[PDB]
């Protein structure tokens, strides 16, 4: 990188300061946690997932950037207060097969 | 995507829920049920759409989110680490170009 | 020429199915490394 | 390429009564003119062993039937190389496979023959049979390619200094050397190495009396493929183009660290039935390059 | 009736449900062939009915 | 003998292992066969010299 | 030198009429054990199930 230093208002500056910081986490811990989450979750549902953009000729030049994380915390869904109808139609029309 | 907004709609939930505390004399006549509609007239549909099929035949209230809401659980994500962090910047009303 | 090409058992002869040359798998090493950086950065900003 | 004879699965007895090949719906298919691409990139793989690995080519615009996946994972374990020197694959695809040979050995149709579960929950995590195989072993481990060519074989040795000063290495897949074609070292029945003959007695312990039995006669076929390619990497790709040592050596310590490396790998990507029909070709060379006289000139 | 239904095993993906439901006491790993599958299999309840 | 080995492996091996095990069967063929190679011992009978 | 083992036809291995009867008389007609065998160790298994 090329850091310089230049000028920049004061609550404009706070969140540039923790957007950049959040792209130095994704690079370190992030990436290869959602990534390796989906290869634990691919192993029991049979689902193979494909790792075809990490790995073309140009990725060691390649800052990746991952606006969402894949180990949801799943407290924060059964959290919805009387929310135990809505997490039953959202799991029949989402994981539910169809067979003779 | 539906667990990292409603970690958005709980922070913007949370340092709502001080303002009339702040400033008596403009909240004079705000019940806590006024800014649960300024929330989610600013919160996508389709998370609202999905909250609407557990609370379309059970009834929650006032006092029925601010337990969902005080609860510690969250998702990060790129949209809630930056919703978090303007909270924080815009914290003194001066900076918000407003002063009586 | 070579004594390792005689076969002299009917095991190691078969048919002939499709052949490689010394000037057609460099064309082609190439053209499928440029492809498949060229898909990966049409599908992602 | 030469696909193998044809009375290999097959053996008529009296009139038109013959035995039948328990692969016989793949030894019968045409490869489409994308799928016959993909054999040329492992073929590709194997001549150049640290510099080309290859990868999954996951697409959702085809369907092929669900036993084309399961015989890609025995066929994979005894084709490309995983051991504590190089790797022909990725890190993820190593992964793949064992999830591939994993569905291959409990999906039973004949009865049922019993299997333990161990305490963990990767795959190949059990010990089928009567006789109780362990199948752990087949697991990728690549600081000693447990599963892989190169479980008990030493594949790199050096010999007398080549005219080359920084390519002194000789590759040899499998343990055979080029001069096996020639001289042979065994009879005709001991052909074998390690990885191949834990593939042969494990497949016959679970169950799959028929399936071992095929491979067995494929045997011979296999060793002198990689004789043929143990006779182009050291003989004929041998030029100032090819990888020193001190590169070729450090490629698969890097590739496990993730450190930072000017001698990258090209990953390409196959798919699954190109496995299997890159199990039945051979590539013996026909002729010598039209160029590989005035190669020196080039280079210097 | 005296057979285990649900099994706890090693972390499901997500961490809140990895409990194991096992019906009649039918450990499903395997892929199963329809024809081939509990040719010789019993549990509890189906053999004090016959 | 292509019958066998059409999907059965010989190699050199296989073929000197075959050859130097004593069984034979006399005929009027192999009688003179063993006498003509003894007469062609000394290649001055074959009529070429270095 | 010859012996047999059983398809893996689906429908007629689920044939429940066609399976026992096959399972009486293949009792009364091969041989396995003793001396030698006419059948493999895996088509006597599913002729004592039948």
């Amino acid at each position: 990188v090329d850091v310089f230093i230049g000028a920049c208002s004061e609550p404009v500056y706070r969140i540039y300061n923790r957007l950049q910081g959040y792209i130095e986490a994704v690079q370190l811990q992030e990436l290869r946690n959602s990534i390796g989450w989906l290869e634990r979750l691919g192993h029991r549902k049979r689902i193979t997932y494909s790792q075809e953009v990490l790995t073309d000729f140009r990725r060691q030049d390649t800052i990746w950037v991952l606006a969402l994380q894949l180990p949801v915390n799943p407290q924060v869904v059964w959290d919805v207060p009387r929310s135990s109808i809505a997490n039953l139609i959202m799991n029949i029309a989402t994981c539910l097969p169809t067979g003779e | 995507v539906y667990a990292s907004e409603l970690s958005v709609m709980k922070v913007d939930m949370r340092h709502l829920s001080l303002m009339q505390r702040r400033f008596p004399d403009v909240l004079i006549q705000a019940r806590p049920s006024h800014f649960w509609k300024a929330v989610l007239n600013d919160s996508p549909e389709a998370v609202k759409a999905v909250m609407n099929l557990s609370h379309s035949h059970n009834f929650i209230n006032i006092r029925d989110m601010m337990r969902w809401v005080m609860l510690p659980s969250l998702q990060p994500s790129l949209k809630l680490a930056l919703e978090e962090e303007a909270w924080a910047a815009a914290n003194d009303f001066e900076d918000l170009m407003l002063t009586d | 020429q070579r004594p390792e090409r005689i076969k002299t058992t009917p095991y190691l002869e078969g048919d002939v199915l499709s052949s490689d040359s010394g000037p057609l798998l460099s064309v082609f090493a190439l053209q499928e490394i440029m492809q498949k950086v060229r898909q990966v950065q049409a599908d992602y900003m | 390429y030469i696909a193998p004879n044809p009375r290999i699965s097959s053996i008529t007895l009296t009139q038109r009564i013959t035995t039948t090949g328990p692969f016989a719906i793949l030894t019968g298919s045409t490869p489409t003119a994308q799928q016959l691409n993909d054999v040329r990139k492992i073929y590709l793989a194997l001549m150049f062993p640290g510099q080309i690995i290859l990868d999954l080519k996951i697409d959702p615009g085809e369907r092929m039937d669900p036993a084309v996946r399961m015989v890609a994972g025995v066929v994979g374990h005894l084709l490309f190389t995983a051991g504590g020197r190089f790797t022909n694959l990725t890190q993820n695809m190593a992964r793949q496979l064992d999830i591939a040979l994993n569905d291959y050995l409990l999906y039973m149709y004949n009865t049922r023959v019993q299997v333990n579960y161990g305490p963990t929950g990767e795959p190949l995590d059990f010990q089928i049979g009567r006789n109780q195989y362990d199948c752990n072993v087949f697991r990728a481990d690549f600081a000693t390619g447990t599963g892989y060519n190169g479980w008990a074989t030493i594949d790199v040795e050096y010999r007398e200094p080549a005219p080359y000063v920084h390519a002194q290495r000789y590759i040899r897949y499998c343990g055979i050397d080029s001069r096996e074609l020639i001289n042979p070292t065994t009879y005709g029945i001991g052909m074998t190495y390690h990885c191949y003959n834990e593939m042969l007695r494990m497949l016959v312990a679970a169950g799959k009396d028929s399936e071992a039995a095929y491979f067995r006669s494929m045997l011979p076929f296999h060793m002198v493929r990689f004789a043929r390619i143990n006779q182009i990497i050291n003989e004929d790709l041998h030029s100032v183009f090819s990888l020193p040592d001190d590169m070729f050596n450090a490629l698969l310590p890097d590739l496990i660290a993730g450190a930072h490396q000017n001698a990258d790998p090209v990953v390409l990507d196959v798919s699954w039935i190109s496995l299997w029909f890159a199990f039945n070709r051979s590539f013996e060379p026909t002729h010598r390059n039209e160029m590989l006289e005035v190669a020196p000139l080039i280079e210097s």
